[PDB]
């Protein structure tokens, strides 16, 4: 037999986020290099002027 | 090469070098001395070639409780996000650290998340004193590392120059 208060499930329970898993998602992008890049440079005796 | 034939037991408050153009390995190196070695107080291994393996390596050495080192600076390295959360990991088990010196060292929005989440009162550090971060690359409008910050400034209690 039972005689008992109306609502009877009950239990307190507390939430919290990770501080981690908080940091925006990663931008959907990958860049294409447009051309080929240079090396220049002169040395020593890479034109002479007589002068 | 020379620098991973280096052993030495007495004194050595400090350990400066400069650039040097340190490979990966001798980072490796060093800190497998500093472990073995329980005696410094500053180190500084500024623009190098040390990546995350280094980064890792000394890390770990230093994220036991025992052999304490007070001064850490590494500036110009590339030490990505990866390198950034090792860090702040052996940060939230290190007790001897003071200055934690992290510039120019390639950091996003994920790896100085998560070093500013790491020096949160609760679970963070009362032993730095000089938390040095630049070039931290937010080029795009990321808005959350600055919260994350601020609820470092709000808890912490033990910085004094940033």
């Amino acid at each position: 037999l039972e005689e008992l208060t109306d609502t009877v499930p009950e239990a307190d329970t507390s939430t919290q986020t990770d501080a981690f898993l908080d940091r925006p998602p990663t931008p959907l992008f990958v860049p294409q290099k447009t051309g080929t890049d240079a090396i220049t440079q002169i040395e020593n005796g890479d034109l002479f002027d007589f002068d | 090469a020379l620098c991973e034939a280096l052993y030495e037991y007495s004194g050595l408050a400090v350990l400066r070098l400069p650039y040097n153009f340190l490979n990966d390995m001798a980072a490796q190196a060093v800190a497998r001395l500093m472990q073995v070695n329980p005696g410094l107080q500053l180190l500084d291994l500024t623009g190098n070639e040390v990546t995350d393996k280094g980064a890792a390596a000394i890390t770990e050495v230093l994220a036991k409780p025992e052999a304490g080192l007070k001064a850490l600076i590494l500036r110009h390295n590339p030490i990505g996000d990866t390198g950034a959360l090792a860090v702040a990991d052996m940060l939230r088990s290190n007790r001897s650290l003071t200055l934690l010196d992290l510039a120019d060292c390639h950091v996003a929005v994920k790896g100085l998340i998560g070093l500013a989440n790491a020096l949160t009162a609760p679970e963070g550090n009362r032993s730095l004193q000089v938390l040095d971060l630049e070039d931290a690359q937010l080029a795009a409008p990321q808005d959350s590392t600055y919260q994350h910050m601020s609820r470092m400034l709000a808890t912490n209690t033990t910085l004094t120059e940033l």
